[PDB]
């Protein structure tokens, strides 16, 4: 069967050159198809970035042509990327792709795709705030913001728990935790968010206090 | 042409 | 344009059927032909339309697709289970001459009733604060489906910066939670009075806000 598999980085420094190789296998590249490059940033849609034909015609995605290079090599099955000066905003996984052309711009099939992060920042535990507030029942939390990489896990010690997923922010992760509990259990029983970020080999706790 | 990408014909 | 227009969430119970739209600028989609890629999560896309209207080997007739010129279509009839996926068109544009995505679309099979978003929303901490920096939390639970827009104004203003959304998650109850985080110096957030988290889920907003002096 025809398969497709990305490889390169999963994390650059930015200003860095981000270099990306695609491996075919099951189908020659010098059938008249073209081999390409699409992106998607987390929780966010598609973005072609450009394909190549065994011809040599090479076509591009205006915003990015400039910092683009996209290649074909047909005796080794490989397709590459290099995009110069790599942002931030370049966090993404990125396909590699089969495409008929001419008229019909079809893509199929696909690699199973590659995340590539882009992040200047060191290993970096989590700074952690306190989230709090007139009703039957309360719900606190615990910001989690400014660490590298993921992930993390909170625990509370109070009872339904909300785990929100990380966002990329800027190069550093941010996410949340609330946890819902009635409002005379607080603030007379105390509440405590415990979080743990295995790749600093930190645990950071904070009660949380009424303003 | 199945050597360029473009609009229909 | 840049990318064509889908409608962010489309919805239908098992059995029925659904249509997906897809259109550019004026009759634009009339030149080229369209094709329409499903992706479930943890999945790259998968082809299930091609040159408007053809379906690869292994898709059901059940699905179509169209191309009027003005709008494109995907077109799933006796939906099941399976069909839950985000539904993103393409084609080429030749007036920027690059290969065009549409926006995506998250079709939901529904499991359960329409569900309203319960939104709460926190101050920043005082002790963020001495770092100069102020994070307002807008948290985001109990929704179904699972696709929200977030809105965020201070002082009436639409917010064009320093907010960013999680992407919708499944909660262990199946319904579906996110949080919002409108960042901030604390000069701002003195400066300031007003501010409002507005989320719209199937068309209704619901809105929390928090006045800097209370």
């Amino acid at each position: 069967q025809v398969q497709l598999e990305e490889s390169g980085p999963g994390l650059v420094r930015p200003s860095e050159t981000l270099s990306l190789s695609c491996t075919v296998s099951g189908f020659p590249m010098s059938e008249s198809y073209f081999w390409g490059w699409i992106r998607q940033s987390p929780g966010k849609g598609l973005e072609w970035l450009g394909s190549v034909i065994h011809t040599g015609t090479t076509y591009y995605r205006p915003s990015l042509e400039s910092r683009l290079t996209i290649a074909m090599d047909p005796s080794k099955n490989q397709v590459s990327l290099s995009l110069t000066s790599v942002t931030v905003a370049d966090s993404a996984m990125y396909y590699c792709v089969r495409i008929r052309g001419g008229s019909s711009n079809w893509l199929d099939p696909w690699g199973p795709g590659i995340v590539v992060t882009a992040s200047s920042a060191k290993t970096t535990p989590p700074s952690v705030y306190p989230l709090a507030p007139t009703g039957s029942s309360v719900t606190l939390g615990c910001l989690v913001k400014g660490y590298f990489p993921e992930s993390v896990t909170v625990t509370w010690n109070s009872s339904s728990v909300h785990t929100f997923p990380a966002l990329l922010q800027s190069g550093l992760y941010t996410m949340s935790s609330s946890v819902t509990v009635p409002s005379s259990t607080w603030p007379s029983q105390t509440v405590t968010c415990s979080v743990a970020h295995p790749a600093s080999s930190t645990t950071v706790d904070k009660k949380i206090e009424p303003r | 042409e199945p050597g360029e990408r473009g609009l229909k014909g | 344009q840049s990318v064509w227009t889908q409608p962010p969430s489309v919805s239908a119970a098992p059995g029925q059927k659904v249509t997906i739209s897809c259109s550019g600028d004026d009759s634009i989609l009339r030149s080229a032909f369209v094709s329409w890629y499903q992706q479930v999560p943890g999945s790259a896309p998968k082809l299930v339309i091609f040159d408007d209207r053809q379906r690869p080997s292994g898709i059901p007739a059940r699905f179509s697709g169209s191309n009027s010129g003005t709008t494109a279509t995907l077109d799933i009839a006796g939906l099941q289970r399976g069909d839950e996926a985000d539904y993103y068109c393409a084609a080429w544009n030749g007036r920027l001459s690059a290969f065009v995505f549409g926006s995506g679309t998250k079709l939901t099979v529904l499991g359960q009733p329409k569900s309203s978003p319960s939104v709460t929303l926190f101050p920043p901490s005082s002790e963020e604060l001495e770092t100069n920096k102020a994070t307002l939390v807008c948290t985001i639970t109990d929704f179904y489906p699972g696709v929200v827009t977030v809105d965020w104004k201070v002082d009436g203003t639409p917010v064009t910066q320093g907010m960013e959304t999680t992407q919708p998650s499944k909660q262990s109850n199946n319904k579906y939670m996110a949080s919002s985080y409108l960042t901030l110096t604390a000069r701002a957030w003195e400066r300031h009075s007003s501010y409002s988290c507005q989320v719209t889920h199937e068309g209704h907003t619901v809105e929390k806000s928090l006045s800097r002096a209370d």
